[PDB]
């Protein structure tokens, strides 16, 4: 999901 | 002896300033409330367009907080939906408050006043945007708030509490002494930040009766917003 994908980028 | 922060705790006041001030064309709001249209449709967009845009910048923020990635990924998750609503109506109560050209106020208020939301929250959305405003808050003092909402042990369901109070408490005492050293006349001013940490809280329920009053007169929101606002 969306807020998983943000937090676990870069 | 003296009144400053250990290096260590500059340290970590450095990265939480960089990581707060990192903020992509601060003028833009301030143009779009000067220059847009004035209708409910416009006035509902710069909230679902701002508040997303928000949401990126927070869960950025949030990641790079002192020892945030220790924590169980299920925490993590629940930290930030569990913080996102008080964090937009702070950072919101930041740009309400900043030096801004003439009119801005009342053409801010204008707007709030037509993105269809009830009487019943502007008036309690105003009083928590001037109590802001009259505590003169720093930059430091928005960034360790933020920080602090981000980071509460005690909000939602959580399921390593003390982890999370962990990670909040050098915050707390980072904050507790910059009052001491900025607002050194003022003993009471580290007790009035709390204090409006406990009024932000209130602006849970408050969102959760605007976000239905939206959803039942057909109001679109971004998939970002959707997922952090628990959106069906
Ligand atoms: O876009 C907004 N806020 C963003 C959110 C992400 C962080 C940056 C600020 C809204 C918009 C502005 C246009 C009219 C509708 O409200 N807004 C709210 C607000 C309205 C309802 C809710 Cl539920 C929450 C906040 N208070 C604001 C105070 C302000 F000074 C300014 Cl400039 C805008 C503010």
């Amino acid at each position: 999901q969306l807020l998983r994908y943000l937090l676990d980028k870069d | 002896s003296h009144m400053e922060l250990t290096p260590d705790q500059q340290t970590l006041l450095h990265f939480i300033m960089d990581s707060y001030n990192k903020q992509r064309m601060p003028q833009e709001i301030t143009n779009k409330i000067l220059k847009e249209a004035f209708s409910a449709e416009e006035n509902f967009l710069i909230l679902t367009e701002m508040a997303t845009n928000h949401v990126q910048v927070l869960v950025e923020f949030t990641k790079k907080l002192p020892g945030f990635q220790t924590l169980d990924h299920e925490d993590q998750i629940a930290l930030l939906k569990g913080s996102a609503v008080e964090a937009m109506f702070l950072r919101s109560a930041e740009i309400f408050n900043k030096k801004l050209p003439s009119g801005h106020s009342d053409l801010l208020e204008a707007r709030i006043r037509n993105s269809g939301i009830s009487d019943e929250y502007i008036t309690p959305m105003f009083s928590f945007y001037k109590s802001i405003g009259e505590l003169k808050m720093t930059q430091e003092e928005y960034a360790l708030l933020t920080a602090i909402v981000i980071l509460s042990p005690d909000r939602q369901y959580i399921k390593d509490r003390e982890a999370v109070e962990k990670l909040q408490e050098p915050l707390l005492d980072v904050l507790q002494k910059l009052c001491k050293i900025h607002q050194p006349e003022n003993p009471q001013h580290f007790a009035c930040l709390l204090g409006r940490l406990t009024e932000l809280r209130t602006f849970n329920h408050h969102h959760a009766e605007m976000l239905m009053s939206w959803r039942v007169n057909d109001h679109k929101f971004t998939p970002l917003l959707c997922e952090i606002w628990d959106v069906q």
